DNA sequence: ACACTGCGAGCTCGAATTC
DNA sequence: GAATTCGAGCTCGCAACAATGAGCACAT
């Protein structure tokens, strides 16, 4: 159904961070909201990563590379709750250090950038329109969540790069953006499965309980249950024609021919995902 | 039998079943018959009267699609004593009608031999002066429309607003921006029954649409409206929900309260006060040719907001000064005491919906309201004095119980910290002071200004830091307090169950949840419990908190006696 | 014909003629499209007239410092300051940039005053519509009665 | 041949209760 | 039945009001 994702996430970092009409720290208030959006990004999208940017007076500070490790980030999104966060940010060299990695993806992916943005002047030493052209060459997909007023930028940088501009209500509104957020938009890796205990086949390094990738070789290690829940979506199960004695519960198919109750009925469809006569 | 969920009472009531299968298709049926008296959430309680049955058989239900479908929902057989009471308040509706026609009042009938029985009463021959009429004075239409209840033929006010070809037809258009909720869709469709207008009282609560129904009843009758109202404040709403709803201009929609005067002879909506149309004395110039101007014109759908005042001496005296073909009533809280809301049923007409406050909040249109008890003991030196004396001076002690100050500092600062928007209403206006300043907070005490009443109220609403405000007894109408979350009620006025649904009408406008501060063992615990007599027939329910979570352990003031003394001698001293 | 006849009774009464509609309109709109504010007294309690002789106290010129500083951090992409005079505009912002306010508005948004000759003013017009239109924004701070209220 | 707009007095009500 | 407490709105007297800057389109 989806595809493979290389999401960046962008965390304004200013002056304007240590304002009010949120949870205590605005700062504190995006900062725990991602945490929630790391979680839901990596359980619906199983083979994704995540890298975390943050831009403080004029320059971006990588805070997190790009790796599909779902422990990581939200392990250093903890730390950074007692940050600074002074001076103005910048848009040309945060977007341009999700430039020099995102850029060498390969093409069978959606790679993206999500800006998180408090702040309303981006103090940049050099023109933002040539990277508008640039990012779109290399189609990655820009998308901004602003705070508190809309700013020219933010809409000519979504609307051609091919991402969304979106400003806060209140907080309910920006739980409700992100949430928008973890859908996919509708090639051949090589990931290592982990079997006997979380050990790497490939380099036989044993690390923690993780579906993360591996450090010694390079290899992705994933779990095959982890990727068994996509499943039964392609190739879904046909409904039936209903006009007892069941077959399911024992107290109809144009499969297998084994009636069905109601209560079997809904069963089959909403969680079970399979006919219980056909796998006979 | 299982089915059919009612219990149809020999004298009358009819309890309803909330968890049947055909509970919706007999809600539907009770709403249109009966008026509720409980709703509670498993078993509600409706009651047949006369008055209710005369707003059945003015929807197209007749006196058989009534009595038929009482047998097919009765869970016991009618018990005839209801078969003989509908059927006496069914057959004598239709039969004496009061229309006007360029300014002037006339009691019509279409059959000849009730006027020969109707015009032997000596108290209707001192109103006077196929088809039968007869003039009537306009003055004497209020003891007119006691008497033709007194003798069981009721007046109808059923404008026929489709074809009359009098009034100068208006271009008001409700514009497709206001999308209305399907309770405001069924209150309008009760009152324009049969394509004709019917003067009714429609009972909203504040926080849902009790004036998108006001101004949706103005674009459907399309008429001159006239809109009233408590107070010059609730105009300024009145001439806002208008502009916003409803694409009028500036040049129309006018005023009448004494600052503005918006050229109120030759308008379309005309919205102005009570005790302006009412004031007995002698008027200002400005307001004489007004007077002379809104005496002579036939209007259409006056616009009675805050219903429940109208029954006062002075205020009743407007709906026979204005001439208006049909009379919508808009209010939020029915009950009054002094027992004058039956009284009402005869100067508009008769009570056409009442929202379900349960079924409001279960859908989301209202807040899920958290009511709260909390009583506080007394304290051992103020109990002394509370049983020596009778003669009004307890009032203050069980106002300023030391006990009662660190229930509402300690639920302050258990709300601040949560950053919630907090509203101390309280009356008894000496321990407004001596509340609000001993916390250092904002007060409206009521003649502050109109200046400073702005500026409190707008820098409560747009700014995080000042969270708390302690009004006294303004707050008791419609005005525009800005969405409060707490409401932390200190000794209110007596036994007044319309004022704590209109204290409840700010929370609703757990999602929010309100207190309510007694001193335990005095005279307002016997207070307390009247004022939730209407909020547990709507179906709130109300806790109780003995003991707080944790008072005694922040910096609560007057911890030791000494400060304690002090307070006792400065109440003590008023006398 | 305009936008903003201000009476329409002094129209006639200056110009001899006598009209036979003198009408007004309001334009309808989808949202409340404009927000006009009248800021009066200062953030202390203090009045903010430009008076004449409510100029030379610093008790004004700060609370104007107080606005423009609290205004340049929450309006997005450009910000017009229409000022009375040119000896005023000057004895304003070389008095706020003496006391800490000017440095403090340069981290928000750049400021571009609008001079009197043409030459220094369409350079400062240009780069203000190119401010506008990248990140950083700009304030165009000129004189009421100049070329800029009329034209652009 | 001086004088605009706010703002407190009386005046008369209402709501609910004491006296 | 006749007060009170505290609110309301409507009139209406009362005291005293204010007003500082700078330039190009159009006829022989
Ligand atoms: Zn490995
Ligand atoms: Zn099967
Ligand atoms: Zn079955």
């Amino acid at each position: 159904l989806g595809m493979m994702r290389h999401l960046y996430v962008v965390v304004d970092g200013s002056r304007t961070m240590e304002d009010q009409d949120l949870k205590p720290n605005r700062l504190t208030c995006t900062l725990k909201l991602l945490e929630y959006f790391v979680e839901e990004y990596f359980d619906q999208n199983p083979i994704s990563q995540i890298g975390i940017i943050v831009t403080k007076s004029k320059r971006a500070e990588k805070l997190t590379e790009l790796s599909g490790n779902p422990r990581k980030h939200i392990t250093s999104l903890k730390k950074a709750v007692d940050m600074t966060c002074h001076g103005e940010p910048s848009l040309y060299n945060s977007l341009s250090i999700a430039m020099q990695t995102l850029k060498h993806m390969p093409g069978h992916t959606s790679r993206e950038v999500l800006i998180i943005f408090s702040s309303l002047t981006t103090c940049d030493p050099s023109n933002i329109y040539d990277l508008i052209k640039t990012l779109k060459a290399a189609k990655i997909r820009v998308s901004v969540i602003g705070l508190s007023a809309e700013v020219r930028v933010c809409t000519v940088l979504a609307r051609e790069t091919g991402g969304t501009y979106h400003v806060i209500l209140d907080e309910s509104h920006y739980k409700e953006l992100l949430t928008h957020h973890v859908s996919p938009p509708p090639g051949n890796t090589e990931p290592g499965l982990t079997l006997g205990g979380y050990f790497c086949p490939q380099c036989r390094a044993k690390y923690c309980e993780l579906p993360v990738e591996c450090k010694i070789c390079g290899l992705t290690l994933v779990s095959a249950p982890h990727l068994a829940r996509s499943y039964h979506h392609l190739f879904p199960l046909d409904a039936f024609q209903e006009i007892r004695f069941c077959y399911g519960c024992q107290g109809v198919c144009a499969v297998c021919q084994n009636v069905f109750c109601v209560d079997c009925d809904v069963f089959v469809h909403d969680s079970l995902h399979c006919c219980p006569g056909c796998i006979h | 039998h299982t089915s059919r969920p009612l219990w149809v009472a020999p004298d009358g009531h009819i309890f309803l079943e909330a968890f049947s299968p055909v509970y919706k298709y007999a809600q539907d049926f009770l709403v249109a018959i009966a008026e509720p008296v409980c709703r509670p959430t498993h078993v509600h309680e409706y009651k047949l009267t006369a008055y209710s049955l005369y707003a059945a058989v003015s929807v197209g239900l007749q006196t058989s699609d009534i009595t038929e479908y009482l047998r097919k929902l009765s869970k016991t057989g009618v018990p005839d004593g209801i078969m003989q009471f509908i059927k006496l308040c069914t057959v004598s509706y239709g039969k004496v009608k009061l229309v006007l026609k360029h300014n002037r009042y006339f009691v019509e009938s279409c059959h000849p031999d009730v006027i020969q029985h109707l015009l032997q009463d000596p108290v209707i021959r001192e109103c006077r002066l196929q088809t039968v009429s007869f003039e009537v004075k306009q003055e004497m239409i209020e003891e007119l429309q006691k008497r033709c209840i007194h003798l069981e033929y009721p007046l109808l006010a059923e404008y026929d607003f489709r074809n009359d070809s009098v009034n100068p037809d208006i271009n008001i258009d409700l514009k497709p921006t206001a999308v209305l909720r399907p309770y405001q869709e069924k209150s309008l469709r009760k009152m324009f029954g049969n394509g004709r207008a019917r003067s009714g009282v429609i009972v909203l609560p504040c926080g849902a649409g009790k004036s998108l129904v006001g101004v949706t009843a103005a674009c459907t009758v399309r008429k001159r409206c006239l809109v009233l109202g408590n107070s010059a404040v609730s105009v300024e709403q009145w001439k806002a929900q208008f502009k916003m709803w409803s694409t009028i201009d500036d040049s129309q929609i006018c005023r009448f309260t004494s600052d503005a005067k918006d050229k109120p002879i030759g308008c379309s909506v005309a919205i102005s006060t009570y005790s302006m149309l009412g004031h007995t004395t002698k008027r200002s110039w400005e307001a004489e040719r007004v007077m002379e101007w809104l005496k002579t014109q036939e209007w259409g759908l006056m616009i009675l907001d805050e219903v429940h005042t109208i029954p006062a001496k002075m205020f009743r005296r407007v709906l026979t000064i204005v001439q208006a073909h049909c009379k919508l009533g808009l209010t939020a809280t029915l009950v009054r005491e002094d027992d004058k809301i039956v009284d009402l049923n005869f100067l508009i007409g008769p009570k056409l919906y009442e929202a379900n406050w349960m079924e409001l909040q279960n859908n989301g249109y209202i807040a899920k309201v958290q009511c709260a008890e909390v009583w506080c003991p007394m304290s051992p030196e103020f109990y002394r004095e509370y049983v020596a004396i009778k003669t009004k001076k307890r009032i203050l002690l069980y106002t300023m119980n030391p006990n009662k100050f660190r229930a509402c500092q300690f639920l302050i600062k258990f709300h601040e910290r949560r950053n919630d928007k907090i509203i101390v209403f309280a009356d008894n206006v000496f321990a407004l002071k001596e509340y609000a300043i001993r916390l250092n907070k904002p007060y409206i005490y009521g003649p502050t200004s109109q200046g400073e009443r702005m500026q409190i109220l707008q820098n409560f609403k747009h700014n995080p830091k000042i969270n708390t405000i302690f009004i006294s007894k303004v707050g008791d109408t419609s005005f525009d307090l800005p969405e409060a979350n707490v409401l932390i009620q200190i000794s209110s006025h007596g036994g007044s169950r319309r004022q704590e649904a209109q204290r409840l009408g700010r929370v609703l406008r757990y999602n929010a949840f309100f207190y309510s501060l007694v001193s335990q063992d005095t005279q307002e615990m016997a207070y307390s419990t009247k004022r939730q007599r209407f909020l547990v027939d709507q179906g709130y329910s109300f806790k109780v908190i003995t003991k707080l979570a944790g008072m005694e352990e922040e910096d609560l003031a007057f911890s030791t006696k000494e400060e304690q003394q002090q307070l006792l001698q400065k109440v003590l001293a008023a006398t | 014909t305009s936008g903003t006849l201000s009476p329409l009774d002094i129209y006639p009464k200056i110009l001899d003629f006598h009209p036979v509609t003198m009408a007004t309109f309001t334009m309808t709109l989808a949202r409340v499209c404009l927000c006009p504010m009248i800021i009066g007294r200062g953030n202390d309690q203090v009045a903010i007239s430009s008076k004449f002789e409510t100029r030379e106290d610093i008790a004004v010129i700060r609370n104007y410092g107080n606005l423009l500083l609290e205004m340049s951090a929450v309006v997005p992409d450009g910000i017009v300051a229409f000022f009375t005079s040119y000896q005023y505009m000057e004895s304003t912002v070389a008095s706020w940039y003496e006391q800490g306010i000017l440095e403090n508005i340069q981290r928000n948004k750049l400021l571009f005053i609008e001079t009197q000759d043409g030459a220094e003013t369409s350079v400062a017009l240009e780069k203000y519509q190119e401010a506008c239109e990248n990140g950083r924004g700009a304030i165009l701070l000129s004189v009421a009665r100049g070329k800029v209220s009329e034209g652009i």
